RNA sequence: UAAGCCCAAUUAGUGAUUGCCCAUUAUUCCUUUGGUAAGGGCGGAAACAAAGGAGAAAGUGUAGCCCUUCCGAUGUAGAUGUGGCCUGGAGGUUAGGACGAAGCUUAUGGCGUGAGCCUAAGAUGGACCGGCCUCUAGUGCAGAUCUUGGUUGGCGU
RNA sequence: UGCAAGGCCGGAAAGAAAAGAAUUAGAGGCACCAAGUGGGCCUUCUUCGGUAAGCGGAGCAGGCGAUGCGGAAUGAACCGC
RNA sequence: GAAAUGAGCGGAGUAUUUGAGCUGUGCACGGCGCGCACGCACUCUUCUCCGUGAUGCUCCAUGUUGGCGAUGAAAUGGGGUGCCCCCACCCGUCUUGAAACACGGACCAAGGAGUCAAACAGACGCGCAAGGGAGGAGAUAUGGUUGCCAGUACUUUCUCGUACUGAAAGGGAGAUGCAAAAUGCAUCUGUGGUGUGCACACGUCAUUUGCCCAACACCG
């Protein structure tokens, strides 16, 4: 026993270190993501004010154009041409309502015009991110798509020391910020389920009275009823 | 439903066991799987992965080989230090070239009986993996060597031998026998002896 | 010179003892406390060995390989006869002296011949209970 | 398909092996070890027959 | 009788399974025999005198571990 | 889960359970319609004060 | 073996991996090295270069003993040198005598470095071999 | 014994995989072949075929050969075979080869309920009493 | 590009069927600019500033407005 | 007074979401199987008689060393793997049989994904034979206008 | 003292800024051995001969061949998968 | 409930700090040539805290209330024969395509088709390794024995390889230093040199370097 009682030793040590862990990372958790709903609340009043400030006066206020788009699959892995098949794996979309997170810079537009049958895209709000990073967000921990449970988990994943927890998470996607590719390939591809209550044509355009192309942010409800 | 298109392409293939019907090889193997899990040592990551090896990717070394990269790097050793234990998971044959030798010592998976007959008669000493697994069990002060696998008489008949660039040899019993039509300039041509890339 | 871990690649797929029926792998080694064809039960290659067994009426027996006479086969297995009623944690306790990793489950075996030699003189009290008939051709 | 295979030359053209049609011309050597006690026997019946040279 | 003379129709898609296999840097490869020749001999005869100049130079670094 | 489940959504966020009571505070129909009261004069007077 | 045969694996597949379309069919290109310049043109000229013509002088009754001359190196001269006797060999004193035509080796050439200098009784040497056996210390003494 | 327990018997299948189109044909056996024919409807998978044998039909790992009374099987031919089943003896049950005869059943039926290992074709009749 | 491969053809021309390409012309470019910068980061101080994206949202002041109604004397033509 | 054609809705100028029906698809839950698989445990912690229980093997592959996790899974021609199955004989080992071996029979169940194995009952048989490790080959049938024997509908025509 | 070449020594190195300023279910580079195949056919689009053709011949891609399943009542190839 | 990890089960209290209001002061914003619709900086509504490692490596065992079941049945399966609703084209073969108005096909038993040898090659197993190995034949345990035993044990030139090249006559490959002699001289612990390159040795950060093994490229 005289080895045995040294590793319990070593064990009693190493309990009460992820207990003091998991409440420090408990409190940087529930401190840092006060200051997000702060700028989430407080900077979606600041442009209440402008659009009136503009209205009052005979003025616009042109809105700042959408930095993230959210992009869904929404056709099948069948007869698909060399050039679209290759975008569509480059954006990680594999497989039919698969959906990923992209800047909408203009490398990622023209890859998204060239595959527009394939897919149906636009502009997410902050609880399309966050159903979609608590409900149906993993990771690829060990090169394995682990759900996330705990904020631990997302720590000890990105080791950044700025991505702590879920809500940097869903601050890095919302808001760009520097680390927007390491929190989005950090992830899987996000596999959702389809649509209740259906989809109004597949083959078609969202203009032509279909459901693939650009939803000026109506891409919302359409995932409202996916995650 | 997932277009997975080259996802077989990217496998390799990777033989976690060995195909040798010797029984002191899996006690090695043994011995060495455990230490490669069990220590962060590289030296037992790349000794456990080329013990698994067949007969012919454990190329034998010679002793004059171990003599002069041994050499090599006893010359820019402080001489407090001693020297390291050198190791090769294969056969160290005897040079006849080589006649005097420093005192090394030397572990392999086997030795000639003359190649350690001239390593002990130099001052030195033929090892074994149980016996490194004991003096250095994670690698410290080693140096970890293979044999040449160029020059084998197989490598020099891989190729074509009759397209332009290639030097290999031909399948031939008769030696005499295929050198006369596309080997020489006079009979209709020669294939050219070098090729750009 | 030849050790345990050698003998062990040798008799692994072919031995006396092995007995794989169906595909069973169940070994008839009478040192082996568990039946099992693995390397810590077979107690005929482990350089010391311990194996419990009945004994006279309802005693536990312990026979005892120690490491220090394998050279000779009649020498090798020491065999030490417990009491009748012998608790079984001794037992346990007379085979973990000389190997430690074969304590639990010699417990379990001799607690298992403390359950026979109660059943097996429980059954002949019933057997010879319902022999009283007449029968032919007895036996001597 | 043909590959980096050597050119045969193996001779073997000639109605060599016994079939239903032909004796053959074929050598085998299954009587090797008792031609082998054969000849000694021989030399150990010639040694008495010719003692003491 | 007639059959099909010439298609491309696979072939595009035979060549892409195991790739098109990139072209290969330019430090490997890169024999300068074939080149124009005057200045061919004139590398040559500055190569052996960069070669006796790492011959001397580790020659040099062993003297300044011998010493120290 | 874990936009539905209660001990999950809080392993993530600690701050839910301030999120949440913040939402029940403007929900609340003694709040909210003295809270229109307001914001139906604090933006008026902004509006008829910026076209002068 | 018969039981560690391809045979015995695909026994009850019918084709035996020959295919349906393209049968095995008794010699379907040929018995032999046929159509050497013909149709395995290709596999004749890539793999079998210089097969096909004509070459040299004609050596009629070819005798291969008086053409008998092997060859051995300066530094392989210590595997035909006793291990007792290489020992005792120091440049200027009693050099080991080696007599090569007993040992196969009717020729020495002076590749290496000669690790143990002795006198060498040959048939044949070389220049470049005679040169460096006289500066390692030992000598070449001719022989028939 | 009573046998150790474990969760219920699933059975993925308990059809047999029988051949196709074997009834038809006294010589065809019911054993499993293969199609391979080029237009064979169970080879192609139709819809109101046969199925056929797969890895996916394979039994739970936790359950899988034990027999309706919660035993595995292990088949002995005399006496000294019991001894092997004292142990494990809640997992395992002796089955009496065929061609063990009559006299040497009683030694083994006799030592069987001595010994308490359950024999899965001998001594039902007095299994049932005690 | 042959079959499955890119091979490196060494063909040889007369002068005047090559141009000199300005291929690497983009990217000398930045190169120098990152002698320029870094000459005025570590000595001195003066820098042109970085640009801003005009991707933000700002006011708009409308200086002139239409009306986009399709007119009727839009189709006679 | 479409169950037709062109538009349009989703329970209807009521107060905002998705009328519902069907997949070898999608999401998710089980089980299997294979990974370029990824991690953990394997120095028996203590303790425990009968009249809380058993296992724990340093391991390619098993009735898988034991757990946890993740992803893939169809396929002709074809390649390969299989402590994958089967038959005759040989070397070894371990056992059966006149209280009934081989063979034959089957509303004889059992279990294996499967090739198959095993039990039981014969109101069958009447003397030989099983299992495991190796070795070996004249070693697996549904069709070749297949070979030989027999039988059968046509047909009491 | 310039030029061209191969080295040597020291320096710097947003490891590539900001301007929409990439993304990747992105391990790269070699080699051995050997099958089957070398009758194809259909389709959106481009197209040639033809009066035309369920005709003949091509181009880019996708399919059947080799593959079911859910739909177009039925249909190798269409729609979905 | 065989480790119930909870805003949920427990303890400990009366509050914690989230929003909504109403705001100060700077800045930012909106107009001009003073506004701020309360952006950034420093009274209403809400429950808030700390808790329990595995001394369990793995597996399997613990409710409640009836109905049935008293050793002659009950109960789950399995098997057998029908039936209902549904689904379902004849197998093998050549073929772009067969359910075919395309071939072969009445039933059963028993036979019935990648074998053996020779030459090379590659993969892998094994022995020895600058050496390897015979073959033929002897020899004597056996000059024995029905047999085992045509096996085993033992012993010697020939062949493949260590060196290639030329049509042939023929010739015949180390490194370094000094150095420039139509066989230069001296050393003999040694990768011919450069680029990339496992392991290991000394520092550094959350790889710098040395030696580079196997290997590749460029040369000599
Ligand atoms: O040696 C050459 C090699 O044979 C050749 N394949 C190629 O390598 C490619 C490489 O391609 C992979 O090489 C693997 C085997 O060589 C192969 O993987 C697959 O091979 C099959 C059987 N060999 C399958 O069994 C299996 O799907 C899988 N292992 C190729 O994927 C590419 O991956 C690289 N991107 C580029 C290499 N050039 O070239 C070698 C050069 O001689
Ligand atoms: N040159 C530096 C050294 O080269 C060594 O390797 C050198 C030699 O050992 C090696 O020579 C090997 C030879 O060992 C082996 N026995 C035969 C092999 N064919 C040779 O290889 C070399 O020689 C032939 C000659 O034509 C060339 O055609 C071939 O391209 C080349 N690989 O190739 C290199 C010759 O330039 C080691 N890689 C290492 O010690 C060190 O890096
Ligand atoms: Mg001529
Ligand atoms: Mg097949
Ligand atoms: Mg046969
Ligand atoms: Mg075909
Ligand atoms: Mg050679």
């Amino acid at each position: 026993a005289a080895f045995k009682q040294q590793q319990t030793e070593n064990f009693k040590k190493a309990v009460v270190a992820r207990k003091a862990a998991k409440a420090a990372l408990k409190k940087t958790a529930y401190l840092r993501a006060r200051k997000y709903s702060r700028e989430y609340r407080g900077a979606e009043k600041k442009l209440v004010t402008l659009r009136r400030q503009a209205a009052s006066h005979g003025n616009y206020y042109l809105e700042a154009k959408p930095k993230v788009a959210v992009v869904t699959r929404i056709r099948g892995i069948a007869k698909v041409n060399p050039k679209q098949r290759k975008i569509l794996q480059l954006l990680r979309l594999r497989q039919i309502f698969n959906t990923v997170f992209v800047k909408m810079n203009k490398p990622m537009e023209n890859m998204l015009r060239a595959v527009e049958p394939y897919i149906a895209y636009g502009y997410p709000s902050l609880a399309t991110v966050r159903a979609m990073v608590y409900k149906r967000g993993y990771l690829k921990i060990n090169g394995q798509r682990v759900k996330i449970t705990d904020n631990q988990m997302i720590k000890d994943k990105y080791n950044n020391a700025d991505i702590v927890c879920a809500e940097d998470m869903v601050n890095q996607i919302y808001t760009c910020g520097k680390h927007f590719r390491t929190v989005t390939h950090g992830m899987w591809p996000f596999k959702l389920a389809p649509p209740a209550g259906g989809m109004r044509q597949k083959r078609r355009h969202f203009v032509e009275g279909g459901d693939y192309g650009n939803r000026d942010t109506l891409i919302n409800r359409f995932l409202a009823r996916m995650i | 439903g997932v277009d997975l298109t080259g996802i077989s392409k990217k496998s390799r293939v990777i033989r976690h066991h060995t195909y040798s019907t010797n029984p002191y090889i899996k006690l090695l193997i043994k011995l060495y799987k455990f230490l490669a899990k069990r220590t962060s040592s590289g030296f037992n990551k790349v000794v456990y992965q080329r013990l698994i090896k067949s007969r012919s990717n454990r190329a034998p070394i010679s002793l004059s080989r171990i003599a002069v990269v041994m050499k090599r790097k006893a010359v820019f050793t402080a001489k407090s230090k001693a020297a390291p234990i050198a190791v090769v998971v294969g056969d160290v044959l005897d040079d006849v070239r080589m006649a005097r030798i420093p005192a090394m010592r030397v572990c392999a998976l086997r030795f000639s009986k003359s190649a350690r007959q001239s390593i002990v008669a130099a001052g030195g000493e033929c090892l074994t993996f149980d016996q490194l697994a004991m003096i250095a069990p994670t690698g410290k002060n080693t140096y970890l060597l293979r044999g040449r696998k160029s020059g084998r008489e197989s490598v020099r008949h891989f190729g074509a031998s009759g397209v332009p660039g290639s030097h290999s040899k031909p399948y031939a019993t008769n030696r005499g026998k295929e050198t006369k039509r596309g080997r020489r300039t006079g009979r209709s041509y020669k294939r050219k002896a070098f090729r750009h890339v | 010179s030849h050790s345990v871990d050698l003998q062990w690649i040798l008799v692994r797929q072919n031995s006396r003892f092995l007995q794989k029926r169906g595909g069973i792998r169940m070994s008839n080694d009478p040192f082996n406390n568990n039946g099992n064809w693995t390397k810590r039960h077979c107690g005929f290659l482990n350089e010391k060995a311990a194996v419990v067994k009945p004994a006279k009426g309802g005693a536990i027996c312990v026979t005892v390989k120690d490491g220090s006479s394998n050279n000779k086969p009649r020498q090798t297995y020491r065999k030490t006869v417990h009491a009748a009623g012998v608790r079984a944690s001794d037992v346990s306790r007379a085979v973990a002296a000389v190997r430690p990793d074969l304590a639990d489950v010699s417990f379990r075996r001799a607690r298992r011949m403390a359950c026979i030699a109660s059943r097996t003189a429980k059954v002949a009290a019933a057997r010879k209970a319902r022999s009283e008939k007449i029968k032919f051709s007895r036996k001597s | 398909p043909k590959g980096n295979n050597a050119i045969p030359h193996v001779h073997q053209k000639k109605h060599w092996n016994p079939c239903s049609s032909q004796k053959g011309n074929v050598k085998v050597f299954l009587n090797q070890p008792a031609q082998k006690h054969r000849r000694r026997r021989l030399r150990l019946l010639k040694a008495k027959k010719v003692f003491p040279r | 009788a007639k059959s099909k003379n010439h298609t491309n129709h696979n072939q595009s898609s035979k060549n892409h399974r195991n790739g098109i296999k990139g072209p290969m840097p330019l430090h490997l490869h890169n024999s300068k025999r074939g080149s124009w020749l005057p200045a061919l001999v004139n590398a040559r005869r500055v190569r052996k005198h960069n070669q006796k100049a790492a011959l001397k130079k580790r020659r040099e670094r062993i003297a300044a571990f011998a010493a120290k | 889960n874990g936009i539905k489940n209660r001990r999950l959504r809080l392993r993530l966020n600690p701050y839910v359970k301030r999120e949440t009571a913040a939402a029940k505070g403007m929900r609340n129909v003694a709040n909210r319609d003295a809270r229109r009261k307001a914001k139906m004069a604090r933006v008026t007077k902004a509006k008829k004060a910026a076209t002068k | 073996p018969t039981r560690f045969k391809k045979c015995r694996h695909q026994r009850g597949s019918t084709f035996c991996g020959y295919g349906r379309v393209g049968k095995h069919r008794k010699h379907e290109s040929g018995r032999g090295n046929a159509g050497g310049m013909h149709h395995h043109r290709i596999n004749f000229d890539k793999y079998h270069p210089g097969y096909f013509g004509k070459l040299g002088m004609d050596h009629y009754h070819r005798k291969k003993n008086p053409m008998w001359k092997p060859t051995i190196n300066l530094n392989n001269l210590s595997r035909l040198i006793a291990a007792e006797e290489a020992a005792k060999a120091t440049k200027g004193g009693t050099l080991p005598v080696v007599d090569l035509q007993s040992s196969g080796y009717a020729k020495l050439l002076g590749n290496g470095h000669i690790q143990v200098p002795c006198i060498v009784k040959a048939r044949y040497v070389s220049k470049l071999a005679d040169k460096k056996i006289r500066k390692a210390g030992g000598a070449v003494v001719l022989q028939a | 014994v009573k046998p150790t327990v474990s969760k219920a018997i699933v059975k993925k299948r308990t059809k047999r995989f029988t051949r196709h189109r074997y009834e038809l044909f006294p010589q065809l056996s019911s054993s499993w072949r293969k199609p391979r024919g080029e237009d064979s409807p169970v080879r192609r998978r139709y819809k109101g075929q046969k199925a056929m044998p797969n890895k996916g039909y394979g039994s739970d790992r936790a359950t899988k050969y034990i027999t309706p009374s919660g035993f595995r099987s292990f088949p002995i031919n005399n006496v000294e075979d019991l001894y092997m089943l004292v142990m494990q003896n809640r997992k395992y049950a002796g089955v009496i080869s065929h061609t063990v005869g009559a006299r040497k059943r009683k030694a083994i039926a006799r030592k069987a309920m001595e010994l308490d290992v359950r024999l899965a074709n001998g001594n039902a009749k007095l299994r049932k009493i005690a | 590009p042959v079959r499955t491969r890119t091979l490196r053809k060494r063909i040889c021309v007369r002068f005047e069927h090559v141009r000199k390409s300005r291929c690497q012309e983009a990217f000398k470019a930045k190169e120098h600019q990152f002698q320029a910068y870094l000459a005025a980061k570590k000595a001195g101080k003066a820098l042109p500033p970085l640009k801003k994206s005009s991707r933000m949202g700002g006011i708009v002041r409308p200086k002139n407005v239409e009306v986009l109604a399709r007119r009727v004397a839009d189709y006679e033509a």
